[PDB]
Parts: C-alpha cells; structure tokens; sequence
C-alpha cells in the first residue's frame, strides 16, 4: 500500500497568515491527492481534490499544489475558525490511503 | 475464419462492440516458449448499417482521456447518454467454456500500455473509406451527406478505461458503402525483452436499403437526399407538413446558414400548441429514435421507422438562422 | 440534497458483532463507491474498506479483512458494515463516505461510535 507521510503533527499560526501543510507519497501518485478538513466532533470535509482543485464551495483561501509524491495544501490567511486536522489522501492506486494528518492550531 | 464478431443489435437502431485489453501477459505455461515481445491479434468486429441507425464502437481508454475522466467525474451525463451507456455498457468477454482451458496503478496501466493509442478526436466524423490504399480520414459528410455524428468520449467516468464513438448513417450512401476504424495500444511481459503492441478492428458496411425520403430540404429543390423541398433557403420562415406512417422514412435538413431546434431533434421534437420543445418520448417512450444528442453538428435529421414500430405522434423539427427570427420547419405527422 | 445518514451508537460486548448502517439519498446509489473510514479516539483517520453496490466489488485494507463485511442493498440505497469477533482496538467512530470508485470523498456520513466493552 502507498504511505502518505505528513510530517507535521501539529503547525502554528496567528490569524492573518500564510501556511502550508506537507505531504509525502511514498510513491508517485501523479495528481490523484484530495486534502480533508476535520474539526472537533465533526466528520471530515472534503477541501481539495485531485491535487490543486478546490471542491465546491470551499472557501478562496483555501489552495493545494503538488504532482507526484510531494504535495502543499495552503491556507493563504488563517481565519481563527480554521483550526482543525487537515489530512491528505491518495486514490492512485487501492486501497486509499491517508497521511497521518496534521492538526493546525 | 478470423476471429469474427458481428456487433450487437439493439431495438432496431442500435449496433455495439468493443476492443478488448491487457491479453498479451500471458502465463508462464506459455510465456517461458516465448521471447521477444508480445504481438496483437487476429479479431475483427462488423456492423451492417441501413439508413439512420446508430453505430457504437468501444475501445481502450487514452491515456489522455483517462486524466481527463480522473476530474470530469465530478460532473453529471444527460439521460440520453446516460440510457447509451446501458445500451453500450456490456463487455465482450466470451470465453465460451473455460473449462480447464487456457484463455483466448491504473494510470500505471495507462504508462503500462505507453499511453493507449486509438484512432483519436472525432472519431467517426473523420473516416477511413475501405475504397483505396489512401486511408484518407475524410469528413464523414462528404462521404454520407447529412449523418449525425459524436466525438470520441468516455464510457463511465467511473469506470474510466473504456472510451466510445458513435453515428448515424443517413438515407444516402455512395452506392457500396465501406468504412473503417481501429484501436492499438502497448505493453509488456515477463521475458527478456519487455516489450509488446496488441490491435483492434471495426469493418462498417451497408445494407441494401438506402434512397431519397421525405423531409422537405432547406438548402435546395434539387436535393440529393430528399424527395421534397422548401422554397428559397433563409430571409424568411417557409415550412412544409407531411403525413407519415410507420415502415416509410422522413426527416428534416438544416443549410449551412441554419441549424436544429429541437437542438436534439428527433429525441426531442417541437410541439405545434404552446410552442415548445419536448422529447420524442413524452407519451412513446418505447422507441426507435434515430438521432445522437451529443453529435458534432445539429443540422441534420431524419428518421427511418420500422414496420414492428408502435409509436405515434403529431410533432414538428424545424431549422433557424443566425438571427433567431424564423420557424422554418416541416411538421411531422407520423402514423397520424 | 445528497445525503448519508448513519445508524446509532453500539455498546458491544468482546467477541460479538455488530452491523452499522449508512443510508444514501439523493443520487443514483449504483454509479458510487461506498466506503468507510475508522477514527479510533484521539487518532487519524483509516480508510477501511468499500463496496461499489453497482457490481457487487469490495475493496479491503488488509488488516480489516479478517473481520469485517460489507454489503449494500441496492432497493433500498443502504450500506451495511459489519464487525465480528470484536475487540478493544475496534472501538471507534466509523464514517461511511460517497466517491466516485476510487476517488475524494465528498459527502459524509455523521459516524457511527462502537464502544468494545464488558
């Protein structure tokens, strides 16, 4: 199975900033990546899919770059309801797998 | 004989097949007497076509269209594609009694076959006449004037390794009419030179059906399709009515400077009272229909009804200009 | 209007079984995978396993196909995992999610909690 590594647990960021969440493939997974939103005692929300497009209704400041095994999710200004685990996900190849997710605070 | 199949017949307009994948990986039982690639083989599927039927030709995915598929997933088909895609939907597989018998990463499949290499784009309107050794991929009209025809496009999005083409052939052929259309692909295999190509063919003839039909041309009185006409071409609405009956065939022709409205006529068709467009299902869901939503150019239809046909409508297609103003048309009475 | 809707909590004794359930409306069930995602308390998320109800596949993560089934009723759009022989480490939550066959999740059940305990 391929490893979707993040390797951030935790990131810090004031209200107001620029910040980007890493995640690694273990192997080349093209563009076939979603980046998933989930607060506390909510199911996760869907932000980003294959790669670098933004899922309906999402929120501008929410973006996702990246082909191959190394992929940016970015909140270009945090807004203070945006913290939450943020995973990524690949669908290349099955079963999915998701990173270990990377809780912004 | 080759391995020959004659594409599948559906109600009595529509005609299917498809090209198989992934067959030259063989077992060891036959792979270690082999060395020096993989070849493709000897299968071959044909349609005969009469006027205004439909025929649909599956093949292998291109590696392109397949990441397209990856994010056009996310977006809905119409219902009459979604219905071809339950008339097209089937596999050919048959393996008849593989009784103990031997038989005769998914974008990594697609790098796998190095970017499966079929006959690309519009298909079908670009079309190889069996005629001569020139193989010219001539405009399907020029061959068969007024045909209806798609682009080349996915099978299910979800299922993204089948990709389809369709036309309609209209009342006019060049006398014996033959054309043709292929789909290649690669891979490889476990001997000591890793490489390998696999083909597929389709052979498209006509039966002995074709003629000039009812439908009351838009372009000239001198119609090489029609056996009747409308006075002068645009400036001005002009319009025909004709009483039709199932086992005769009839139809509507757009000029150049003109196009369909019903944009999907005959799937849809224009209802005279309160003026508007409706399906050519409403009350006869049950139906031969002898058009393609997704077709190329919306200028031309007909239809050629079938004696066992069991349908009946008082329904109108008609042919507007660049400036909207008109309702030129011929109202269709069929099985009045 | 696409909607998932997920049964109620389960208190579940070790060595027993439960069968959870997700019901889709709004979209045609059949041109969709159903999966599910584990989250045991406090930690990531687990893609465990889908059916696609349209032919019948299902796809597990290796280490839950010992244990765990799941079936789609097809008249009625509902998706049914099953867990047996439960154990502590199956206490969770159990989201049940829609995507096109092997592809982002877009819409999400609301989770099921099991709780393994004596």
């Amino acid at each position: 199975d391929i490893v979707m590594t993040q390797s951030h647990k935790f990131m810090s960021t004031s209200v107001g900033d620029r910040v980007s969440i890493t995640c690694k493939a273990s192997q080349d997974v093209t563009n076939d990546v979603a980046w998933y939103q989930q607060k506390p005692g909510q199911s996760p929300k869907l932000l980003i899919y294959s790669a670098s497009y933004r899922y309906t209704g999402v929120p501008d400041r929410f973006t996702g770059s990246g082909s191959g095994t190394d992929f940016i999710f970015t909140i270009s200004s945090v807004q203070a309801e945006d913290l939450a685990v943020y995973y990524c996900q690949q669908h290349y190849s099955a079963p999915p797998t998701f990173g270990g997710g990377t809780k912004l605070e | 004989a080759p391995k020959l199949m004659m594409s599948a017949q559906i109600h009595n307009n529509r005609h299917v097949c498809d090209f198989s994948k992934n067959n030259l990986i063989v077992p060891e039982s036959l792979k270690k007497k082999e060395e020096l690639g993989g070849n493709p083989v000897n299968i071959h599927c044909y349609a005969l076509l009469k006027p205004l039927d439909t025929l649909y030709v599956k093949c292998p995915t291109s590696k392109d269209n397949y990441e397209a598929a990856k994010v056009n997933i996310s977006e809905n088909d119409n219902e009459y594609e979604l219905q071809v895609i339950s008339l097209i939907e089937k596999r050919f597989h048959n393996f008849e009694t593989l009784e103990s018998k031997k038989p005769g990463d998914n974008s990594t499949f697609e790098k796998y076959f190095k970017n499966i290499k079929i006959k690309p784009d519009k298909f079908f309107e670009k079309v190889i006449n069996e005629y001569d050794d020139t193989e010219e991929e001539k405009d399907l009209e020029s061959i068969l004037p007024g045909a209806i025809v798609s682009p080349m496009k996915v099978l299910k999005k979800k299922d993204p390794f089948t990709s389809y083409a369709a036309f309609v052939v209209p009342p006019i052929v060049p006398k014996d009419l033959h054309f043709k259309v292929e789909c290649n692909n690669t891979e490889y295999k476990d001997e000591n030179q890793y490489i390998s190509g696999y083909n597929g063919i389709i052979h498209i003839d006509i039966s002995n059906s074709n003629r000039k039909i009812n439908g009351c041309d838009f372009s000239t009185n001198n119609s090489s399709i029609l056996t009747s006409s409308v006075k002068l071409v645009n400036g001005e609405t002009k319009n025909c009515e004709i009483n039709i009956n199932n086992n005769e065939v009839f139809g509507i022709i757009c000029d150049n400077e003109t196009n369909l409205d019903p944009e999907k006529c005959f799937h849809e068709i224009y209802s005279k009272d309160n003026k508007t467009v409706k399906k050519f299902r409403e009350v006869i869901p049950n139906i031969d229909i002898f058009s393609l939503h997704n077709s190329n150019k919306k200028k031309v239809a007909y239809a050629k009804v079938p004696l066992d046909y069991i349908n009946k409508l008082l329904f109108s297609c008609s042919c507007k200009t660049s400036h909207t103003n008109t309702i030129g048309t011929m109202k269709v009475t069929l099985n009045k | 209007q696409v909607q998932l809707q997920q049964s109620g909590a389960e208190l579940a004794r070790p060595g027993a079984s439960v069968k959870l359930s997700c019901k889709a409306s709004g979209y045609t069930f059949t041109n969709y995978w159903m999966q599910w995602v584990k989250q045991r308390p406090g930690q990531g998320l687990e893609w465990f396993g889908a059916i696609y109800p349209g032919d019948g596949d299902t796809r597990y993560t290796q280490k839950f196909k010992g244990k765990a089934t799941l079936t789609a009723d097809k008249s009625s759009s509902t998706a049914y995992m099953q867990l047996s022989s439960l154990a502590s480490e199956d206490s969770a939550v159990y989201y049940c999610a829609r995507s096109l066959y092997l592809g982002a999740m877009d819409y999400w059940g609301q989770g099921t909690s099991v709780t393994v305990s004596s």
